[PDB]
């Protein structure tokens, strides 16, 4: 928590680093809260860490006479 | 009676604390830092600091509870249309502004703004073993939140918080509120533009008014001030003797025997677990009264910014017509938009109208009458309109009602009869 | 500490909450108030809480003394129990209890020879006295340290009382409620406020 | 089904605390009373007031 790990794989995000998840591009519902809108989880028989996702995405088709 | 014949407009705002901040303590290097003679003799004191730490870790969990049930409560993320045309109504200064990196709104970073070689006095309380957990939500996802309920209520009405998102055009939902109010929906189609003058004026209005003014927003203050005293008093909670010859303890341990140094570390170790204890409950109390604001935060975002509130005063002053969230450190603020009454006018009225010998009573409206002749008008509203049998309706004789009056009841069907 | 309003501002208060609530109806309380007659506001809210208008103007009489019956009744039913303001005077009676058991905290020896200090200094020396005036000092600093936190809760306690109280008046005296017996027992039709000591 | 034919008029009393009384201590004169040597000793120990 809170140290930076280049003085302690290895991730360096906000609330410190974190040791032995792989980090990935992709974004799902958060299963295990890290912090600083990091969550991990376990996926793939691997830990992986990842941003959380807002839900999902929409759009309203709005016209001035619909 | 007293008839209004003209209406306003009228924004309000309220501040609302929601969260607070997460800390842990770490107990040997706080009670002695790094003292062997320590780390051996507080060990057979039991142990004080599991409920300690698992206290704390309630309390920073709750937090995150806190924050996440006040401001998560959409499935989806909605988004408004790229043009901006909505009736005449300018929504601009509210809507996130794509040019700041920060995707926010012309109002959120006023309240960002407001609240606020040498060491910082972060650093100094770190380094006695206090530390600071970051919130898991960053401000950019409270911002997402925020701008996908404003574009949700702007598109849909209420129709999104209670199933599937249902579109309208906007002169149709606000007519739609007027009448729920209890005004008819002819006086928003012909007026419009003066409401739409009327309430973007009200929104530069409140733009002036938070800019000018930079007391507004004491309570989250106040929360923030709380925390940094507590803090403060508990840093120098360690430099006092608590009935012992001295409070550094290399010196103890130096100048004298380890007998009696056994019971100077025996009262510096009670004092500070004390302390500890003091500042834990205080906390405790504290993380209480933050919980119910937010509880309370959570239900009013829940009954006005997704529907429509028939309580009175809950969502503002006057009749409640809608409201917008924003994001502030540490708390929400509500823009509520309601509809006060102006322009009164004195009016004689009558309980009932004896015609034909039948006692008739208004449908919907009220009767009134200018002196001469005699009206039947909404009550919030004067709208006069001449008295028929389609707005009213008729029940028993005219001779028991008190205050009756005589008049006439003008049917319109004889008249197509006769031609 | 005395308050800083004082029992006739507060009668002042409620007899303009009274007189508003009377003489306009529910306008007063969202906007510039509107003088209406007593009988019309009644029809306007029996229409409310969903009859019809001409129920009241034909039975104008019999409301009239069924209400005038109450407000008679009240007035004995409160004079004749007393386990009716029994909140107001649990509250004084553990504030005063409170406050007795702090006083009387002070006679107690803490583990020491003597509760007074002439004695120990003009009869011990001034090493023993050292510990004993530090018992003493650790002895009253927890009894005063726990004092202010029962403060604390017992005002926690009041407030949240106090904000259930406030959102009542809102809604109820200044308005029409149809929240099911939050307002009374049945079909809510009107409120009138009243002061009490605290 | 049943129909209501009569009502009746009724008044509800209800009674709700709002304040509590307000209260002041001072450390010196609870603590030691009128011995000046207790002050002295005792503004050594910390600042709990
Ligand atoms: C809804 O009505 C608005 C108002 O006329 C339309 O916005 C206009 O769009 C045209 C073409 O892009 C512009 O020349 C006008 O300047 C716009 N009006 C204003 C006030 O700026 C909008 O296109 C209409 N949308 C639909 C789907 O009919
Ligand atoms: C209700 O109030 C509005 C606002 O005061 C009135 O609109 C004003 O009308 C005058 C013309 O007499 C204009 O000079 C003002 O600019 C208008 N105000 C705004 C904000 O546009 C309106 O006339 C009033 N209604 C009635 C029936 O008197
Ligand atoms: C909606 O309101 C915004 C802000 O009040 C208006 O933006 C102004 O645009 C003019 C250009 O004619 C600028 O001179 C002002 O400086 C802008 N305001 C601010 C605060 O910078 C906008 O014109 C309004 N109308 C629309 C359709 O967006
Ligand atoms: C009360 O209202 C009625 C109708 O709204 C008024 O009656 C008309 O008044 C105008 C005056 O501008 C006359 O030209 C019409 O001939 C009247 N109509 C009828 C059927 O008589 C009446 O004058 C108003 N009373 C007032 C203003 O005191
Ligand atoms: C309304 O009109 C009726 C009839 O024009 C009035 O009733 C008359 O009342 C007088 C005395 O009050 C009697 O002598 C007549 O016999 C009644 N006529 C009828 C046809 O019943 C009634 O008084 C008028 N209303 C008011 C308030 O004066
Ligand atoms: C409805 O209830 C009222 C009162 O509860 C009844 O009024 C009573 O009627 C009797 C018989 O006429 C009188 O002796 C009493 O004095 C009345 N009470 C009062 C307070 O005046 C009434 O009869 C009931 N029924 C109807 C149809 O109204
Ligand atoms: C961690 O240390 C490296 C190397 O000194 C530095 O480049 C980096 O900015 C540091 N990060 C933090 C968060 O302190
Ligand atoms: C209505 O009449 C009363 C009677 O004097 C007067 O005081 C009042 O001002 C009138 N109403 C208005 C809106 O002027």
């Amino acid at each position: 928590q809170g140290v930076n790990c280049t003085e302690v794989n290895v991730f360096q995000t906000r609330a410190g680093c974190l040791i032995g998840a792989e980090y990935v591009n992709n974004s799902y519902e958060c299963d295990i809260p890290i912090g600083a809108g990091i969550c991990a989880s376990y996926q793939t028989q691997s830990i992986i860490a990842y941003t959380m996702s807002l839900g999902a995405e929409n759009s309203v088709a709005y016209s001035n006479n619909s | 009676i007293a008839i209004p014949t003209n209406f306003t407009i009228s924004v309000t705002t309220e501040i609302l604390p929601v969260s607070m901040t997460k800390t842990s303590v770490d107990c040997t290097m706080y009670i002695c830092g790094d003292s062997t003679e320590c780390s051996n003799l507080l060990l057979q004191y039991g142990s004080f600091c599991t409920q300690l730490k698992r206290a704390l870790t309630g309390i920073a969990v709750e937090q995150d509870k806190n924050t996440q049930e006040v401001f998560a409560q959409v499935k989806q993320i909605y988004k408004t249309p790229p043009i901006k045309y909505f009736g005449g109504f300018n929504f601009s200064q509210i809507l996130p502004d794509p040019s700041k990196p920060s995707k926010r709104s012309p109002i959120e970073d006023l309240l960002f703004n407001k609240v606020t070689a040498a060491r910082d006095l972060i650093c100094a309380q770190k380094f006695k073993g206090l530390t600071v957990l970051p919130p898991l939500l960053t401000d950019e996802m409270i911002a997402q939140y925020t701008s996908a309920l404003l574009a949700g209520t702007i598109t849909s009405g209420w129709t999104f918080g209670a199933g599937p998102a249902l579109q309208i055009p906007f002169p149709m939902q606000m007519a739609y509120r007027f009448n729920g109010i209890g005004v008819t929906q002819n006086v928003l189609y012909e007026n419009q533009k003066l409401i739409a003058n009327q309430f973007n004026s009200a929104i530069g209005k409140i733009q002036d008014s938070l800019s000018s003014t930079p007391s507004a927003l004491g309570k989250l203050q106040d929360v923030v001030n709380h925390n940094a005293q507590a803090l403060n008093t508990l840093v120098k909670q360690l430099s006092s003797k608590f009935g012992a010859i001295s409070s550094v303890l290399n010196d103890i341990f130096s100048r004298l025997d380890p007998p009696e140094a056994e019971v100077q570390i025996d009262r510096l170790i009670t004092g500070r677990l004390q302390s500890l204890q003091t500042y834990v409950t205080q906390q405790l109390i504290r993380a209480a009264e933050i919980r119910a604001s937010a509880n309370l935060a959570a239900t009013k975002m829940s009954e006005c910014v997704l529907g429509q509130s028939k309580r009175v005063d809950f969502c503002g002053k006057g009749y409640h017509l809608m409201s917008f969230p924003q994001s502030a450190p540490h708390g929400v603020v509500f823009l509520h938009v309601t509809y006060v009454p102006a322009q009164e006018k004195n009016f004689t009225t009558a309980p009932a109208i004896c015609h034909d010998g039948k006692a008739h009573f208004p449908r919907e409206g009220v009767f009134v009458s200018n002196g001469t002749h005699w009206f039947v008008t909404q009550r919030n509203f004067y709208e006069p309109q001449i008295i028929t049998t389609d707005n009213t309706f008729v029940s028993g004789n005219c001779d028991v009602v008190i205050g009756i009056v005589n008049n006439t009841v003008y049917d319109p069907l004889q008249p197509e009869l006769d031609s």
